[PDB]
């Protein structure tokens, strides 16, 4: 049931940012992010 | 940010309609397949340069459908919805400004993985990223923030107190109008503007024609045609006279693929660099001087052009 | 923060010791270096047109002036081979340079530093790296604040309180959609709005957008404590 | 004294110049030390 396809790549999900005159979004917490960056 | 992705059939070009050079072509080993890794390692980066710079941004970012930005006009670089790719009107003049027989001598050019629609798709979401949520969705999710609210926060960058865009803020609107006003006039007047882009066109045009026109050459043999040199002499002279268009045309191969190895290197730099300008300048406020522009930095806008970035960097002066 | 730290150093040992292909970058210098000298070896074999691509063979077989006609033809299309490795190794090793020189940068800027060039020590806002080795190479460990929970809030430039407009010192006014708080920007912490949060310039009439909320004065109401503390001292000295 | 603040005294600064520096509780207490008069002048009545 398996094959390979052929597909138009997608750029990434859609989003319509919530945009007002008089509108902030404040985050209330927090992440802390360890990333690993490699390099020659 | 990129360069014209080309591949070429090294028998076609030295040997084509030739089964006779083909078998000699044989002695040299390797060298056809080494042309061919080279010119691919070239062109597989030219996708990952464009990459680079564009897909800096995680989800495609729309503008809300009212266009309340507190007086600042971005009509002239936000997307235009009438065409058939949804440029803007400053990326069309851009795409104007640069002007873009090879074929059968085995040579050929690959299209990019990204289409031009997917460019402009990619530096719409960092336009409508950067003027409805400031440089939050660089380091997070998008975050809506009033623009006037935003630029109030990039006068604070510049060590500019916020009072001084609230009390100015009519002033400071125009003074933006028109100066994206002078870079609409300026692009469609003035032709040498994109002359690093058209410069890099004019560059490989100027390679494939001189490759292309390498076949016409002796070498010192007594025809550059192989069909002369097989009608006219026996096996074992002609041999000798197509070894020497083997060997003189294969110097014309290794010659390009060097040069175009050498290029691709200067391209890579320059992609770097605009991958960077994305990062510091789009995506957040830069205190580097002069890197975004002369003044103090404010923000900067992404456009897309042939083959390259076009950044409108806003400066406090 | 801590224990968000070592989940995330966690996930970094959970990933490398699961993927076969993390450090692709690294095994792509060592898959060209062995690939230019496997070329280079084949190299070898090809004759040139020579009557055999070993010296040996020539040399056996021919005389001393027939040979040297062979000889030339491996020695020309050797010394081609010599310096397309060359050249290639002299292109390729200024992509490592390159790369370095930015490994050497980010060394100074993320480890010896905290960088406030965007998403060069990583994506997020830079608190601290580390470097780890590797063949070839450096791994940096890139530390960073992603602000992860927002809610929106009705907001505004300036508060009027007297005819006076008031402007967050720092920080960003907020609402809850009744009471107008100031808060710092990269993370929801209100506080009243006091003389202490704000800065003064000019008149409401100039700011678009300005909203009416009253500006407390924190020296206020102990002056009026004193007023009352004055105010029973005089009644207490009315009885004589 | 809010846009200001001190260090030391006047005898180390190259080109120091002598102008007065606002306090703003100051005249806050001295409009409040009238409060206090007024209301004692309107005690010396009973
Ligand atoms: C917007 O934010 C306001 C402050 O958080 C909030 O008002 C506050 O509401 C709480 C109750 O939920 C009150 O809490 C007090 O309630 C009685 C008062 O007699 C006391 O017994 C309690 O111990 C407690 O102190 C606060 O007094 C009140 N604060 C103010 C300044 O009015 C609003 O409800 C919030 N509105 C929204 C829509 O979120
Ligand atoms: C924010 O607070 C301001 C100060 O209280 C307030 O301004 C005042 O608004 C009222 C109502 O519009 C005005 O009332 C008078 O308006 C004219 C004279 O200006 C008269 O014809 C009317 O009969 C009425 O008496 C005040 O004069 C006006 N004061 C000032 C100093 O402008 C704003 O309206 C408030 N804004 C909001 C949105 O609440
Ligand atoms: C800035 O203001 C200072 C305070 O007013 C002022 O200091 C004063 O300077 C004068 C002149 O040097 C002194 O005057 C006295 O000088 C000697 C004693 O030192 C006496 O023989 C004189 O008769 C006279 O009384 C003040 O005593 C001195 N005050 C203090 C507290 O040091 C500075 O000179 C001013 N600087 C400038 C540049 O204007
Ligand atoms: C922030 O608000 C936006 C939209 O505005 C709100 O609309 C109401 C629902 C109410 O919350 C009002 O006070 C605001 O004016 C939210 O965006 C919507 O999100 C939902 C999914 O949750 C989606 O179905 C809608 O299409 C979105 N609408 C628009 C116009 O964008 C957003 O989710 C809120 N964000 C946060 C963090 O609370
Ligand atoms: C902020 O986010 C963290 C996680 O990123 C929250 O911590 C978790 O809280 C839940 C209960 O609500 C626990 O089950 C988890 O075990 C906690 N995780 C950790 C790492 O401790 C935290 O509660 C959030 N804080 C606020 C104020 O929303
Ligand atoms: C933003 O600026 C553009 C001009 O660059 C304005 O568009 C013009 O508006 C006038 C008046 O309606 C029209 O006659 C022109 O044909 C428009 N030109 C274009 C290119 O569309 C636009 O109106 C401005 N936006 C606002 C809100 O003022
Ligand atoms: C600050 O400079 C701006 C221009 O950069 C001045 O604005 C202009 O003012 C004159 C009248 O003084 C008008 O004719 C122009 O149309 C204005 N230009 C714009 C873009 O609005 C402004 O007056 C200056 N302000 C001060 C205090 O000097
Ligand atoms: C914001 O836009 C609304 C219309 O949606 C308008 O009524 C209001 O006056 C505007 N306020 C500001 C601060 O521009
Ligand atoms: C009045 O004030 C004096 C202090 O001045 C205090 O000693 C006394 O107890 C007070 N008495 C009353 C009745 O308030
Ligand atoms: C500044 O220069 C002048 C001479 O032009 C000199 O008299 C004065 O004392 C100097 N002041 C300072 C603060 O160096
Ligand atoms: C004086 O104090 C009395 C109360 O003891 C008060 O009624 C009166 O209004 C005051 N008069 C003045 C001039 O302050």
């Amino acid at each position: 049931s398996q094959s390979i396809i052929a597909y138009t790549m997608s750029l990434g999900a859609e989003n319509s940012v919530a945009y007002s005159n008089n509108s902030i979004a404040i985050p209330t917490n927090f992440t802390i992010s360890v990333t690993t960056e490699i390099l020659p | 940010v990129s360069m014209t992705k080309t591949s070429v059939d090294c028998t076609m070009y030295i040997c084509g309609d030739s089964t006779e050079c083909s078998n000699l072509l044989l002695q040299y080993g390797s060298f056809c397949t080494q042309l061919n890794r080279a010119l691919t390692g070239i062109a597989v980066e030219q996708d990952k340069n464009t990459q680079e710079v564009f897909a800096q941004v995680k989800q495609i970012y729309k503008t809300p459908p009212i266009k309340d930005f507190g007086g600042f006009n971005f009509s002239q670089i936000l997307p235009d919805p009438s065409k058939p790719s949804k440029r803007s009107f400053i990326e069309d003049l851009l795409f104007n400004k640069v002007t873009l027989a090879q074929k059968f001598n085995g040579l050929t050019v690959l299209p990019p993985l990204l289409t031009d629609e997917m460019i402009a798709q990619y530096t719409s979401a960092l336009l409508a990223g950067t003027i409805t949520s400031g440089w939050t969705f660089g380091a997070g999710a998008a975050l809506q923030i009033p623009f006037a609210m935003q630029m109030a926060y990039r006068f604070n960058g510049i060590g500019v107190t916020q009072n001084v865009l609230y009390e100015n803020q009519k002033l400071i609107a125009n003074q933006f109008n028109s100066a994206i006003g002078k870079i609409q006039d300026s692009l469609s007047s003035t032709a040498s503007a994109l002359g690093k882009l058209q410069d890099v066109v004019n560059q490989n045009a100027q390679a494939l024609n001189t490759l292309v026109k390498q076949l016409s050459s002796n070498f010192g043999a007594i025809s550059s045609v192989l069909n002369d040199i097989l009608s006219r002499l026996d096996k074992v002279e002609a041999e000798v006279q197509i070894d020497r268009l083997i060997t003189g045309r294969l110097q014309s191969l290794q010659t390009y693929v060097t040069q175009q190895l050498i290029r691709a290197a200067e391209i890579r730099a320059s992609a770097n660099l605009a991958a960077t300008k994305m990062s510091e300048c789009v995506l957040g406020q830069s205190k580097r001087v002069d890197f975004c522009g002369k003044g103090y930095h404010l923000m900067s806008f992404p456009q897309s052009a042939p083959h390259g970035v076009v950044f409108l960097h806003v400066t406090y002066v | 923060i801590a224990n968000q730290f070592n989940s995330a150093i966690g996930k970094i040992q959970d990933s490398l010791s699961s993927t076969a292909s993390a450090l692709g970058k690294l095994q792509d210098v060592v898959n060209q270096n062995a690939q230019a000298l496997n070329t280079l070896v084949k190299q070898l074999s090809s004759n040139f047109g020579a009557i055999s691509s070993v010296l040996n063979d020539i040399l056996s077989r021919l005389d001393k002036v027939e040979a040297e006609v062979q000889i030339d033809r491996l020695i020309t299309g050797r010394l081609q081979s010599l310096q397309t490795y060359v050249t290639q190794q002299l292109i390729r090793a200024a992509e490592i340079r390159a790369s370095a020189n930015l490994a050497a940068t980010k060394m100074s800027e993320c480890v010896l530093g905290q960088s406030k060039r965007v998403d060069f020590c990583g994506k997020g806002y830079h608190l601290m790296s580390f470097p780890q080795s590797a063949p070839h190479g450096v791994v940096f460990l890139h530390v960073t604040y992603v602000p992860a929970q927002e809610k929106n809030f009705t907001t505004a430039p300036a508060i009027c309180h007297d005819g006076k407009a008031h402007f967050p010192r720092e920080g960003v006014f907020v609402s809850n959609g009744t009471h107008w708080f100031v808060t710092q920007r990269n993370f929801y912490e209100p506080q009243i709005i006091t003389t202490d949060n704000t800065f003064v310039s000019g008149n409401c009439d100039v700011v678009i957008g300005i909203v009416n909320n009253t500006v407390y004065d924190p020296l206020q109401p102990e002056l009026d404590s004193f007023k009352e503390e004055l105010d029973k001292y005089f009644k207490n000295h009315t009885s004589p």
